[PDB]
C-alpha cells in the first residue's frame, strides 16, 4: 500500500537534526586544533550507541 | 492559520539557529581565530599567519539576534 511508505516520512526531519548533534560531537574529538598525527585510528561511535542502547536494554531486563 | 504557522515557525527558526550555533562554536573552538573591524584594506594578511577568517560567521549571530 501507499499509506505504508506514506507513513514513515515524518521521520526524515527529525532524524537529520540527530545527525546536526553527531558532527558537532565528532568535531572536537577529531584534535584538528594541533597538528593531527597521521595514520593514527581512533574512535567514538561505539560509545555512542553504547550510551543510546545500555538504558534502554537495562530496563528490558528490569521488565524480564 | 496564519497565527498558528508563525508559531510553529517562530520556534522552528530558533531550533534550525540553535542547532547552526552549536555546530558555529564547535567550529570556533577547534580553531585559531582572528579578528578585524571594517578599517581593513582591499586585501591583506593579518599579524599571525594561517589564521582562518570568521567574523562574519559572529556579525550574522547579531544581526539574527
Ligand atoms: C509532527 C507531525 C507533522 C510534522 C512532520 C510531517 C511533515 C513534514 C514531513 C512531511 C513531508 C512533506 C515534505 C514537504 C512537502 C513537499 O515535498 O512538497 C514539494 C514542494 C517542492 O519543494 P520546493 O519548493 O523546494 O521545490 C524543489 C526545489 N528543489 O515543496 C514546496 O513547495 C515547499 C512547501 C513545503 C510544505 C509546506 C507545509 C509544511 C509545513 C507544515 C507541516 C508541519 C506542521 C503541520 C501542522 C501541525
Ligand atoms: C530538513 C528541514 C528541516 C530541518 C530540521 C527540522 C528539525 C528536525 C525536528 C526537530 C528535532 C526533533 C524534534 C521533533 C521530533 C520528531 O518528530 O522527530
Ligand atoms: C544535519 C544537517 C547538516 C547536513 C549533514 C548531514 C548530512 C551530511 C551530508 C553532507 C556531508 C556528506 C557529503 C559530503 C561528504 C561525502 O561526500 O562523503
Ligand atoms: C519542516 C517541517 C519540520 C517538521 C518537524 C518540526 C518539529
Amino acid at each position: 500500500a501507499h499509506r505504508t511508505n506514506l507513513i514513515m516520512a515524518e521521520i526524515i526531519p527529525c532524524a537529520i537534526y540527530a545527525a546536526g548533534c553527531f558532527i558537532a560531537f565528532t568535531f572536537i574529538n577529531a584534535q584538528t586544533g594541533v597538528k593531527t598525527t597521521d595514520d593514527d585510528r581512533v574512535n567514538s561511535v561505539l560509545r555512542i550507541i553504547i550510551c543510546t542502547l545500555a538504558p534502554i536494554a537495562v530496563n528490558l531486563g528490569v521488565l524480564f | 492559520p496564519g497565527f498558528h504557522l508563525n508559531n510553529l515557525f517562530i520556534q522552528l527558526s530558533l531550533q534550525m539557529f540553535m542547532l547552526t550555533l552549536v555546530n558555529l562554536s564547535s567550529l570556533a573552538h577547534e580553531s585559531i581565530m582572528c579578528i578585524y573591524d571594517r578599517n581593513k584594506p582591499k586585501t591583506d594578511v593579518l599579524v599571525p599567519i594561517g589564521c582562518y577568517n570568521f567574523q562574519p560567521a559572529v556579525d550574522w549571530v547579531r544581526r539574527y539576534t
